């Protein structure tokens, strides 16, 4: 079971104004997992995580999030790493999704 | 917060 | 309308440093309210949800005694489950199940849930009877018949009728503002242009509670759903949730499409088209 990842932000995005951005892992199993939120590529320490819970199908879930503002410039991204993977796995933010 | 022994 | 109090329980036999070796979320519908985990052998409660604050000092005192026991129970029959199988140690497993009760508008019972899952699998599921047990192989066969013989669902229901109950409707009533109320989707439709001259269609629903809803797509009067691209609902992270559904169409066709809102805040669907 690997991970799903899915990253968005809470509210709908407006460039200087203040936000936050979520990266949803769903459907994987067992739980240990390490998350990892990116900046231009560079890891972002503040990052909180809502507790880990789990679906009527036993795979788990996790809401990793950030305070952030959006630009033109910057990019951000979510990055997973699971032992059902041989390699890590990063999803980049689109604002429009 | 209930658990039942399977074995 | 109905209401739930749900528990998601998870035991790991061989835990990381740090890692619980048992954890528990509780949730009313689609609100969390409490954490509690052991690791190595220490217990911890977190409250998760505001009318938790109104919960008297035995609660959680009686709370970390229950946790304590769980978790200890836990770990012998991960124990044993390991033998039956004939599996190896040094290896981690896992023993999940789900506990809940459910009531009806007029706050009375309509149901209850007991079902536990080895390594990610069913094992056992205690029936709508509340007295019969579905199992899955040889092991769990074993269960069903020690359950049976032993009447254990009687233990079950009496928590139910007794424990669960009496949370339910206490944090329905210390959290009513915010457990008996429906936040209707803010709905909208983003147009996305393609290359290939064709356009995406993007129907959007923001800010309702509870999770549940269905985003659909209409052309004239066909459903398109295998037409679709959906995400699955996810939390916005305030406690209200997000999703959308797309449709590639053609240039100058937008019109044609219809995107329809179904969440139980509404009455009746919501229709809208790209503006
Ligand atoms: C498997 O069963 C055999 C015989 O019943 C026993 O000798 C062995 O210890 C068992 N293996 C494990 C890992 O329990």
């Amino acid at each position: 079971k690997t991970p799903q990842i899915q990253v968005y932000s809470r509210h709908p995005p407006e460039n200087g104004k203040p936000n936050i951005l979520n990266c949803y892992v769903t459907q994987f199993h067992p739980p240990h997992i390490e998350i990892q939120m990116l900046k231009n590529g560079k890891k972002i320490p503040k990052v909180e995580m809502s507790d880990m819970s789990f679906s009527k199908d036993w795979s788990f879930y996790i809401l990793a999030h950030t305070e952030f503002t959006p630009t033109e410039t910057d990019t951000y991204a979510c990055r997973v790493k699971h032992d059902s993977m041989a390699e890590p796995k990063t999803v980049y933010w689109d604002r429009d999704m | 917060m209930f658990f039942i022994n399977v074995l | 309308g109905s209401h739930s109090l749900r528990y998601f329980h998870t035991a790991v036999s061989r835990p990381g440093r740090g890692e619980p070796q048992y954890i528990s979320v509780g949730y009313v519908d689609d609100v969390q309210f409490q954490r509690c985990d052991s690791i190595e052998e220490i217990p911890r409660m977190e409250p998760r949800a505001p009318w938790m604050e109104k919960e008297r000092p035995e609660y959680w005192k009686e709370l970390k005694l229950k946790v304590k026991n769980i978790a200890q129970s836990a770990r012998a029959n991960l124990r044993t489950l390991l033998r039956y199988y004939n599996q190896s140690e040094g290896g981690s497993h896992i023993l999940q199940w789900m506990v809940s009760c459910e009531v009806g508008p007029d706050m009375r019972l309509l149901g209850a849930h007991y079902q536990a899952a080895y390594d990610g699998s069913d094992y056992i599921t205690l029936n709508e009877d509340l007295s019969s047990w579905t199992a899955v192989d040889m092991v769990s066969q074993i269960t069903k018949s020690r359950l049976e013989s032993a009447g254990t669902a009687e233990y079950f229901r009496a928590y139910v009728e007794g424990e669960c109950l009496e949370l339910l409707h206490r944090f329905l009533r210390n959290g009513k503002e915010i457990l008996q109320r429906a936040d209707p989707p803010k709905a909208h439709v983003a147009h996305h242009p393609r290359p290939k001259g064709d356009v995406t269609l993007r129907c959007w629903a923001l800010g309702f509670y509870p999770a549940d809803i269905t985003l659909t797509w209409q052309k004239d009067e066909e459903d398109l759903t295998q037409d679709m691209e959906l995400v699955e609902t996810r939390p916005s992270g305030d406690g209200t949730f997000q999703k959308w559904a797309a449709v590639v169409v053609p240039s100058g066709e937008e019109q044609r499409y219809t995107c329809y809102v179904h969440h139980e805040g509404l009455t009746e669907p919501l229709a809208l088209k790209w503006r």
